[PDB]
DNA sequence: TATTGAATAAAATTGGGTAAATTTGACACTATAATGGGTTCGCTCGTTGTGGT
RNA sequence: UGGGAGAGGUA
């Protein structure tokens, strides 16, 4: 994973729960974004028709 | 014409028995926008789509449907016919209830009705000349000579006469012939109107 | 001046039958000798019927 | 289309 700055503090009721508060700049300088290939197949198969 | 396969889509899922299927596209149409087309084509050609599916005995509760829309028009229409034109409220609306159920039963009622079908045919109204194939060699059709072509035994206008004199004791079967089964065979004929300006509204809309 | 009930003739229906097609189900393919089978566990706890000194 | 096993996971 990535280190963070992080602030433990009550913000709001934005982490209410176990909840997270993530700023932005962790969305812009993409920290966490994952890429997920994907493979999807087609089979021609030898109908009787 | 158009409304025939909505009466396919009302069934349940039926189980496929082919190689590959689901082609996947929008090539004639969906299974769910079908019944929304219906709902679009209902504030206009109601009563045709619950004539349709009463007689077809796809929800068997549009038969009730069906009955009080043709209550409604025979209600809107008894003012041309002399024999009920002249009869007071409660009973006129009872000879209207069971004129209007016995013409919905007499719509609804083809080769699928149980007790109804030929004897001869099993309902295909076509049965094979044995001549004409010993003089011709290849296979040949005729009419069923007991059902004469139609498949089903026709449901008769006397069961609605029976039916209604139970209750109007005075009415003999001349004058109900002369000034009552035309409102019987104008219930019939607007089932059918109604119908086919559904089908015509159905295939305006999934167009 | 109509309209309607008794009578009515023609057509549709219906129950029964019936001689003739036609479908159904079953068979049918043959000799050296040969002669008794492969499954199942530490997988706890309550209930209930069945069988036993 | 859509059925059954087995394995792992989340609260
Ligand atoms: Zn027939």
């Amino acid at each position: 994973g990535q280190n963070m700055r992080v602030a433990f503090m009550p913000w709001n009721g934005y982490n209410f729960e176990d909840s997270i508060l993530v700023s932005e700049r962790v969305v812009q300088e993409d920290r966490f974004t994952t890429i997920h290939i994907q493979e999807l197949a087609c089979v021609s198969r030898d109908t009787k028709l | 014409m158009r409304l025939e396969s909505v009466a396919k889509f009302h069934s349940p899922k039926s189980p496929m028995m082919s190689d590959s299927p689901r082609a996947t596209a929008s090539d004639s149409l969906s299974g769910t926008d079908v019944m929304a087309a219906m709902g679009m084509a209902q504030s206009q050609a109601g009563f045709g789509m619950a004539a349709f599916c009463g007689k077809h005995e796809l929800s068997q509760n549009d038969k009730q449907k069906a009955i009080n829309y043709l209550m409604q028009f025979a209600h809107k229409v008894s003012g041309k016919y002399r024999g009920v034109a002249k009869l007071e409220g409660n009973t006129k609306a009872k000879v209207l209830q069971v004129l209007a159920t016995f013409a919905y039963a007499d719509y609804c009622r083809s080769a699928a009705t149980p007790g109804a079908r030929c004897r001869d045919c099993h309902g295909t109204g076509r049965a094979v000349d044995i001549a004409k194939t010993e003089l011709w060699g290849r296979v040949v059709e005729k009419e069923c000579g007991r059902c004469k072509g139609v498949g089903y035994s026709r449901m008769p206008a006397s069961a609605a006469y029976r039916a209604v004199t139970m209750l109007i004791p005075n009415l003999t079967q001349p004058t109900w012939s002369r000034t009552v089964k035309p409102l019987y065979d104008a219930l019939v004929v607007q089932c059918h109107k109604e119908e086919s300006i559904a089908d015509n509204i159905l295939n305006a809309v999934t167009r």
